[PDB]
RNA sequence: AACGAGACUCUGGCAUGCUAACUAGUUACGCGACCCCCGAGCGGUCGGCGUCCCCCAACUUCUUAGAGGGACAAGUGGCGU
């Protein structure tokens, strides 16, 4: 059989996407007209193509990102997750343990006096 | 405050719903149509078995049927096609009496005259366009109208400002009068494509939507901006109830009212779940009509049904 | 990035929607003519049979052939890093 799509209908349905994203939606039949008149495409054959292609993208991109696409409303999200998070108003704080050795090299440094000490297991863990 | 339930549902089509017609003059009929080609006449009935059943049926259109409206009178029906020409037909035998042609590419909505002997319509051509009842066209807007698609056009339905409004893909709505043949006012305040404009009874305001889920109201006469209604997801269609001060709206899988005295919603109307492997797992509406009555609603949908609703205390 | 593959060109199957025909037909009648009574009923207005014959009747279903339309793995359920 084989309905697998050659490179000339993949990389026109990513172009046609990533200019024209708030004309496209789920509709065969509407996409098959918008493609007509933003893109100059030889045959209709050809055209049915891409629209059907677009129409299988736009379901995804509902969904999550597709690498090879970018968009204004997904990259305006991202850096939202760039810059800083809702999740704590304050650092981690600096009130941690310290080990018999790291608090005899921060001694021979001129420091400690802020950490509490315990001590590890009698023989190497096996 | 008064809350709606489900009556019944209507059976007979093979392809999405695009839209219904009514009249005051026969409340046993109603006019539908479809991406099958055809548009379908109702007997309704009181019988508890089913709720309707197909009477005729309309054939010789050649792709979809965009828009269907009936005259005043019952005689007689107009449609228009994504095969780029407009047809009117008689109710009696079934048959075209006259064919509309001039436009050269796909038509998208239509409408009669208040005194139904003018017709009015637009298309993907980017024009709007008039013609008299003898088929003969009369004038073409061409420069000032929309940048691109021309997605609805309407009458006022009072005799005193005899003009007509429309919303296009340019995400402007536009105001135009009759007699001198020009652009009246631009509105301007949407953020994506417009799939739809209505006006009330009284002949006092628009309202308009689309793809950013507003629902946005207008001024016909005093030229000026009212308040803005969050609908949701998408807007389809809009109506004005004929005897409450209610705008309603199809939006998405849900059919939803507003209340406009203190601006609320009334109730959300919504369908039993069929589970699906998918997003979009309901049937998208279409189309509304409220009955000569005001007590019913009929809606259209993508699962080629068109579902009814009573209001109840 | 280039050629081959695929696209591309011709062809088959669908349109009671469009354009429109005495070098293509149908239906119908002003009708006209031959034959049969088998027919409610006569040897009739009315019935049956026709590549029998006119239309200065109406039309495009059947024939021709130009323009457009239509199908995309597009819809629903499984399986797939």
């Amino acid at each position: 059989m084989g309905r697998v799509r050659t490179k000339t209908v993949k990389k026109a349905a990513r172009v046609i996407i990533e200019k024209y994203y708030t004309r496209l939606g789920n509709d065969f039949h509407t996409n098959k007209r918008v493609c007509e008149e933003i893109a100059i495409i030889p045959s209709k054959k050809l055209r049915n193509k891409i629209a059907g292609y677009v129409t299988h993208l736009m379901k995804r991109i509902q969904r999550g990102p597709v690498r090879g696409i970018s968009i204004k409303l997904q990259e305006e999200e991202r850096e939202r997750r760039d810059n800083y998070v809702p999740e704590v108003s304050a650092l981690d704080q600096e009130i941690i343990e310290v080990d018999p050795d790291t608090k005899e090299m921060l001694k021979l440094l001129d420091f400690g006096s802020l950490s509490n000490l315990q001590v590890t297991q009698p023989t190497v863990g096996m | 405050t008064e809350q709606m339930t489900l009556r019944g549902t209507l059976k007979g089509h093979n392809g999405w719903v695009t839209q219904i017609a009514t009249t005051p003059q026969f409340p046993d009929m109603i006019l539908s149509a479809s991406r099958d080609k055809t548009i379908i006449m109702w007997k309704l009935t009181r019988d508890e078995t089913n709720y309707g059943i197909p009477q005729r049926a309309l054939r010789g259109h050649s792709h979809f049927v965009s828009d269907v409206v009936i005259s005043s009178d019952g005689q007689f029906a107009l449609s228009g096609s994504w095969d780029g020409t407009l047809r009117l037909w008689d109710l009696t035998t079934g048959t075209t009496t006259r064919r509309f042609v001039g436009h050269t590419k796909d038509v998208l909505s239509v409408a009669f005259s208040s005194d139904n002997r003018q017709i009015v319509s637009g298309s993907r051509d980017k024009t709007i366009k008039l013609w008299n009842t003898l088929g003969v066209c009369k004038y073409t807007v061409q420069d000032e109208s929309h940048s691109e698609w021309v997605s609805c056009v309407r009458f006022s339905p009072n005799s005193s400002n005899p003009i007509i409004v429309s919303c296009g893909w340019d995400k402007l709505v536009k105001v135009w009068n009759l007699a001198n043949c020009k652009l009246k006012t631009n509105h301007i305040g949407h953020t994506g494509y417009l799939n739809t404009v209505t006006v009330s009874p009284d002949g006092s305001l628009c309202a308009s939507g689309g793809k950013d889920g507003q629902a946005m109201l207008w001024d016909l006469n005093e030229g000026k901006h009212l308040y803005t209604l969050d609908g949701g997801d998408i807007i389809n269609a809009l109506c004005f109830s004929p005897n409450r001060y209610w705008l309603c709206a199809a939006t998405g899988p849900s059919i939803k009212i507003w209340d406009l005295e203190g601006k609320i919603i009334v109730d959300e109307l919504k369908q039993e779940v069929i589970s699906t492997s998918s997003k979009a797992e309901p049937p998208q509406c279409t189309s509304l009509a409220w009955s000569a009555d005001g007590q019913t609603l009929f809606a259209g949908y993508t699962d080629n049904l068109v579902r009814v609703w009573q209001v109840t205390i």
